[PDB]
Order: structure tokens, then C-alpha cells, then sequence
């Protein structure tokens, strides 16, 4: 069988920004 | 602060398959949750103390793919319908939950987060249903208790007619366990 | 490209903070009061004007997101700035609730209409105005959620 | 005269 394969991320520690212009 | 949740993707269709059967990943692992793909299915796996685990149903008994090449399990408890891996270079752990609350909240794969009541040691109800369809994948994914610290994995639906009205989960308390065995 | 739930606002003489939910960007009427938004195509009319409820909404801009309300019922709340900083708050009743920690009043200033939120990041009211004694806000008004959603269904 | 953007929050963190 083939390897399990991480193909995304979620990310719990950010926390809210202002998005850079 | 609150919980709150991104989804970023990192890999195609494939490049998935490809990396699946050389195990050969050279990607930069960031963050607590990983979402993870064989051949059949996608679900999620969960950091927690240094290992990254996910369901039995999910994952079987495979290896996972890393930058030095396939990485074999260091936990598997068909019973208990868990794997765990080293956690790869790059990932943050979540750690156990110690207070004792039973408000829970469940992260999907979307990076939705939603708010579950404890019913007891494996079950909790949504305080607000959802079609089946939007917990879909996310098998292994961590319940919360409010202050961020992880209380269980998801394992499966507790649904009717298509509609999600509770979830049973992995206590965390059984990872101690399928450890210590 | 990367949403955000929140927009920072400006008229001539104020700016103070928007939040998208359920489709809709809602903000403060003592603020945009009666006001049309901003956008490529021209300005845009609001949707929602509610004087008694201090409320306004125009339709979600581009690149924005929608918050999802809270439908837990919990009583601890976040209250997000327009710096980006967030504030923990005790919710008193279903309009006030009282910082954990009172802050300066300008630590506050500029944020109306920024959301509250609740332990999952789901929305549970919009920020109306600090309750201040003496230059400290050690308490905040709010428009509860449920005041959206009969405002959008009315 | 209108409302406009002057700058966008993310409530999750999520970067560029
Ligand atoms: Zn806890
Ligand atoms: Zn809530």
C-alpha cells in the first residue's frame, strides 16, 4: 500500500490580523 | 481569545499520488491539524504531545510520507480505531485538556469550527445540526475544550436522515492508553 | 486572495469597523448613518437602515467573507479591535457585557462595528459603544445577533 | 459622500 499524504493544512494559532496591502 | 481556523492546501491531485508511493514528501509542514489523503480517502490528523494521530478507518496500517521517506506508525489500536506518528518536523502540538468542561468544539476540514455538548465520555450533540456532508473528511480532527486544548479526536456521525445531530469522538484519554500498550 | 470578515471604514470625519454576516456587511448607523459604500462599479445602496437598533447593512464587498453566528449560548466573549487585538468580555446581559479587564478608552476607539465573538469565532453581536468611567471603558454595548437575523428577515 | 475600505481583518491569521 502506498504512504498517507498530507495535502493540506488548518492552522489554530493565528490570530486576527490586518491584512497587508 | 476564541478559536479560530484556516484551511490552506499544499498539494494536487497528482502530486499526491506520486508523493504516495515513493513517500518521499519534501514539503514544509506548518500548523496543528494535517489534512491527509491515501488512494480512497481524505480525513485529518491531529498533533497532540508530539505525535500526530488520526483514525484506524482512515489511515489503516500505513506508513505516511516524509521528507526522509515513509515513516511507520508508532501507535495502532484497531480497537480504539486510532494510528499515531512522530509528528512531522514543522508541525505545532495541541496538548490535552485538563480542565474538566464539556463544552466542546469540533474543527472540520474546512476550518469550520463547531460548537458540540458532552454527553458522556465518547458522544456530544450539536448544539446545531449539519448535513452529514459538512463533516465529511473530517475524521481525526480535534474537539476543544474553550480554552484550545484538545479533549478528543473525531471518529464518526451520529446521524438521521442525512442530518448530523451528535458525533462520537476518541477520548483523549484513550491515546494514554493505546501508549502505554 | 485571502477574505477578511472585517473592514476597516472611513467616512470624512470618523472611521470604525464593519462585520459580514450572513451575506451582509453591517455596521453602526451613528457612524455610516444613512451613508452609500464605496465600491469599483460606484456606490452602493444600503440593504438594511435601522435607526432604533443603531444598525446598517450593505451588501458583503469584494473580498470580504461571512462570520456564521453564535448559537452556543456562552457568555464569554471576544471583542475584536480595529488593531487587530482582542478583548476578552463577560457577557451581563443581551446587550452589555463588561471587559475582563478594562482598558484606556482609545484602546477602544475606531472599533464600532467590529464584531464580538464568541469561544468558536462565531458571531455574537456587533460593538455599539464603550461604557466609560472617567476615560476607562470597563464595560460594552452591543447589538446582539439576533437583532441581524430579524432585521434581514423583516 | 460614501463609506469606504480602508483595510481588511482576517479573524483567523491566515497569511498571503
Ligand atoms: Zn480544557
Ligand atoms: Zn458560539
Amino acid at each position: 500500500k502506498g504512504s498517507v499524504v498530507i495535502v493540506g493544512r488548518i492552522v489554530l494559532s493565528g490570530k486576527p490580523a490586518i491584512i497587508p496591502k | 481569545a476564541p478559536i479560530t481556523a484556516y484551511a490552506q492546501q499544499t498539494r494536487g491531485l497528482l502530486g499526491c499520488i506520486i508523493t504516495s508511493l515513493t513517500g518521499r514528501d519534501k514539503n514544509q509542514v506548518e500548523g496543528e491539524v494535517q489534512i491527509v489523503s491515501t488512494a480512497t480517502q481524505t480525513f485529518l490528523a491531529t498533533c497532540i504531545n508530539g505525535v500526530c494521530w488520526t483514525v484506524y478507518h482512515g489511515a489503516g496500517t500505513r506508513t505516511i510520507a516524509s521528507p526522509k521517506g515513509p515513516v511507520i506508525q508508532m501507535y495502532t489500536n484497531v480497537d480504539q480505531d486510532l494510528v499515531g506518528w512522530p509528528a512531522p518536523q514543522g508541525s505545532r502540538s495541541l496538548t490535552p485538556c485538563t480542565c474538566g468542561s464539556s463544552d466542546l468544539y469540533l474543527v472540520t476540514r474546512h476550518a469550520d469550527v463547531i460548537p458540540v455538548r458532552r454527553r458522556g465520555d465518547s458522544r456530544g450533540s450539536l448544539l446545531s445540526p449539519r448535513p452529514i456532508s459538512y463533516l465529511k473528511g473530517s475524521s481525526g480532527g480535534p474537539l476543544l475544550c474553550p480554552a484550545g486544548h484538545a479533549v478528543g479526536l473525531f471518529r464518526a456521525a451520529v446521524c438521521t436522515r442525512g442530518v448530523a445531530k451528535a458525533v462520537d469522538f476518541i477520548p483523549v484519554e484513550n491515546l494514554e492508553t493505546t501508549m502505554r500498550s
